[PDB]
């Protein structure tokens, strides 16, 4: 999934360039965001936020947001086999 | 040295607008 | 022989026009601008240490800098249509494309892509994906590509000057390709006044430009600015501006006229001229220092008016100047016209042999104008100024120009000295136009309009104007032939009001389909409004003459918009028998009432 | 800027007089 | 220009040759048509242009 | 483009034909490949058929 | 246009000339 999200990154940062290239100019630079690079992400993500999200406790998290995924490997597994 | 050395490179009165919603959620 | 302007690439000049244009500050842009003339005179001095003499030093940077004052080359034949259409066809863009139609249809908004009023910056758009990023011209490459296509133009040649075009595309980039496009069309809109730029170029720059009129004479002249010049005065075979009366008004006249006499002359509508005699050779200058000698001819030999003239002058005068109107006359019918013979009326005159008379009092100059030659009607005349003392002779001038179908009549002071370029000094005019309660006013409809351009751009500027047909009794006219193009008269707020309150009610306009209601003659409207749904426009005209791009063949000159009547409903349009009238009551000026108090 | 009063703005907003208020 | 194997005409050869068989051809079936030939890359230039 | 414009005859097909074996002409330089194909763009537009 | 000959648009490329190929 994640990779995925990076190829659709790096398409619409394509299409952002040929935007740009198109010379046309913002009304309102507020918005304006900066390309995305995969590995300046990525550490910057190890480095900041990783201690807190990978944070488990008690186990919560888990069950809270990664079941639905669950179910579907699961499923997937026994079907296999 | 040729065209390189010689070319380089409390007021008023405040004002204010009142603007109300006239919803019935008012 | 080295030229400064060829060591001065032109992107430092356009880098610095583009920061005056982008400063608000009037002390930034006058900061800038001295700064550059500093650095430009500094390098001048260092380039010509060796060579002792110098032929040109800043009349390149003057005459780029200030289009409108050019003067050695001719005109260059081409303006925004001219210039889109040449660009379109260089750059082998589509002729049907959306950059074809945005350069052509520059003034029309549909686009919305950016700024829609001024041409210039839509070429930028469109040119700056196609130019390259710095561009390698020097300000002399420019002159002399600009000289080259003024000079084609003036010798009928479409192919060079389409080279030429070419060359400076391919030399250029986006911000000058831009820059030069505007002061091709004349309007370099730095917001910076010509006073300001003469004041900050030298000390004394703005009153010899104005004596001389020619943007070479003065760069040479006024150099360094430690150096100044003593004597300055009308000099012999230069152009200089003529003065312009202001609005004068009609309850103070002595106070403006120091309550002594004054002179009061006929009002004289015809192409102001200056004529500089000197043996043989005869120089004739239009009002902005155009030259006209070649159709009145330099020598007696050839020409409209010298063959005549020069017989009618005194033996005794070699050397001389005069000013004066010039107009046609008819012999069949004894009387000018605002077959036909060239008409020359004078009255003044600035120096005659070798001595100067600008400085000398209106007396004296008048006293030379009744001693100067033998004027002969229909070829030569002298203004026959009338002493007055009193309102009552004013006010009795005044209404007999007005009752002989006259423009108006000019004031003068007799102590009064001729200092060129001042607007009412010391001349003054008095015209049934500036006098309320004296015009018959007119109440028409609109039913065209044309976009705007420049500050305008994004709004309706004018409007084309109809008058109702007679209709059937208890029927409301729905036929409507165009009058006149009405544009002036109206402020930027009431302006927007209108353009919104008809937003939704325009409707496109075809020339192959004209719409059935509207009737239209040689011009058209860009967008058309069924009159329906219109506004009642007062319009003050100075007077009504025939012609033939309308079809009720009849234009207003100088019209105006005086206001917009709501409560005057759009089915109360006037009907052509109130034209034929108002053209049959007079025959010509609108003003027909006796002004008296 | 922090402490600003909203009613005329570029002036110091000032609480209202307190009087003598005497400390324990 | 550039062999890639031996016994193998250049790219620029193959161009020339086939911008020649195209002359040829054009030469007997329709000799009304306009033909031009126009190399970029070179240190020498020759264009109206002047680029 | 000004060499087909420069012909004065009616050219019921205009053609260009590159013969080049580079994949990438501007890769180093993004601006110059934008303006190689704004520039195809118009010439495809106006009528110009390229090969 | 499938089959259109480079050389002349608009004439379709005649196939080459292969005389007698018997079955």
């Amino acid at each position: 999934q994640v990779r995925e999200l990076a190829t659709l990154l790096h398409m619409k940062d394509l299409e952002i360039q040929d935007y740009q290239e198109s010379g046309a100019t913002l009304i309102r630079d507020r918005l304006k965001t900066e390309p995305f690079e995969e590995n300046s992400f990525l550490e910057q993500f190890m480095i900041e936020k990783l201690p807190e999200a990978c944070s488990i406790g008690d186990g919560k998290p888990f069950v809270m947001n990664l079941q639905d995924l669950y179910m579907a490997v699961t499923t997937q597994e026994v079907q296999v086999g | 040295s040729g065209w390189e050395s010689y070319y380089k490179t409390y007021s008023g009165r405040d004002s204010l607008i009142f603007l109300v919603d006239a919803s019935k959620a008012m | 022989s080295q030229t400064v302007a060829s060591h001065v690439p032109f992107a430092d000049l356009c880098s610095t026009l583009e920061r005056i244009q982008k400063s608000k500050g009037r002390a930034e842009k006058i900061r800038h601008f001295r700064e550059f003339l500093d650095s430009w005179r500094k390098f001048h001095d260092a380039l010509h240490k060796n060579h002792k003499d110098v032929t040109d030093s800043f009349y390149p940077a003057m005459r780029l800098i200030l289009p409108q004052l050019e003067r050695e080359r001719m005109a260059y034949g081409i303006k925004e249509t001219m210039l889109a259409k040449l660009y379109i066809e260089l750059l082998n863009l589509p002729r049907d494309g959306k950059d074809a139609l945005k350069l052509l249809n520059y003034r029309t908004p549909t686009g919305t892509h950016g700024d829609a009023g001024d041409f210039a910056m839509i070429a930028y758009f469109v040119l700056k994906p196609r130019c390259l990023q710095k561009g390698s011209l020097t300000i002399q490459q420019v002159n002399d590509l600009l000289d080259s296509i003024a000079s084609n133009n003036s010798a009928k040649r479409k192919d060079l000057i389409k080279k030429s075009l070419l060359q400076l595309i391919t030399q250029s980039s986006a911000l000058e390709q831009k820059w030069l496009i505007r002061m091709i069309i004349k309007d370099l809109k730095l917001g910076v006044s010509q006073q300001t730029i003469f004041s900050v170029f030298h000390n004394d720059a703005a009153e010899l430009h104005n004596v001389t009129t020619d943007l070479e004479k003065v760069c040479r002249q006024l150099h360094d600015p430690s150096v100044g010049l003593s004597d300055i005065s009308i000099t012999l075979f230069s152009a200089f501006k003529p003065m312009l009366a202001a609005i004068a008004d009609i309850e103070h006249i002595e106070k403006d006229m120091k309550h002594q006499s004054f002179y009061i002359e006929t009002k004289l509508d015809g192409e102001r001229m200056q004529m500089h005699k000197d043996g043989d050779v005869y120089k004739y200058f239009s009002r902005n220092g155009y030259n006209y000698t070649d159709q009145f001819g330099a020598s007696p030999t050839e020409g409209s008016l010298t063959p005549f003239i020069h017989n009618a002058f005194k033996a005794d005068i070699q050397i001389c100047i005069l000013d004066g109107e010039m107009m046609a006359y008819n012999p069949n019918t004894q009387t000018f016209m605002q077959d036909l013979q060239t008409c020359y009326c004078v009255f003044d005159v600035l120096m005659v042999n070798n001595k100067k008379l600008g400085h000398e009092t209106l007396r004296k100059r008048y006293e030379i104008l009744s001693s100067i030659f033998t004027p002969i009607p229909g070829r030569i005349e002298i203004v026959q100024k009338t002493q007055a003392h009193t309102k009552n002779e004013v006010i009795d001038a005044l209404n007999e120009a007005i009752d002989k179908r006259e423009e108006g009549i000019m004031v003068k002071q007799p102590l009064s000295i001729y200092k060129p370029d001042k607007r009412g000094e010391g001349w003054l005019k008095i015209k049934p136009e500036y006098v309320s309660g004296l015009m018959d006013e007119l109440d028409i409809l609109i039913v065209g309009g044309y976009w705007g351009k420049g500050s305008r751009g994004g709004m309706m500027s004018h409007f084309l104007c109809a008058v109702a047909e007679k209709p059937p009794p208890g029927e409301k006219p729905s036929v409507f032939h165009t009058l006149s193009r009405v544009g002036s008269g109206c402020t930027m707020k009431e302006l927007y009001d209108l353009g919104l309150k008809l937003a939704k009610y325009w409707k496109p306009f075809h020339r192959k389909a004209p719409p059935s209601s509207i009737l239209c003659g040689t011009e058209k409207p860009e967008v058309y409004i069924e009159p329906c749904n219109s506004v009642i426009v007062q319009i003050k005209a100075a007077e009504i003459v025939p012609s033939d791009m309308y079809k009720t063949g009849c234009t207003l000159r100088f019209p105006r918009i005086e206001k917009i009547r709501d409560d005057k409903e759009w089915h109360e349009c006037m009907t052509l028998d109130d034209l034929e009238q108002l053209r049959g009551k007079a025959s010509g000026k609108l003003a027909s009432k006796h002004l008296y108090i | 800027c922090p402490g600003e009063s909203l009613i005329n703005p570029g002036f110091k907003s000032k609480k209202p007089a307190g009087g003598v208020d005497f400390d324990e | 220009f550039e062999s890639q194997s031996e016994d193998e005409l250049t790219p620029f050869d193959m161009s020339i040759q086939c911008i020649q068989s195209v002359y040829i051809s054009k030469i007997i079936s329709s000799d009304r048509d306009l033909l031009a030939v126009v190399f970029y890359g070179t240190e020498k230039d020759k264009n109206s242009v002047n680029f | 483009a000004n060499l087909f414009s420069d012909v004065q005859f009616k050219m019921s097909h205009k053609r260009i034909m590159l013969f080049t074996n580079e994949d990438n002409p501007h890769g180093n330089d993004s601006a110059k490949a934008s303006r190689a194909r704004t520039k195809a763009g118009d010439l495809r537009d106006t009528g110009i058929f390229l090969d």
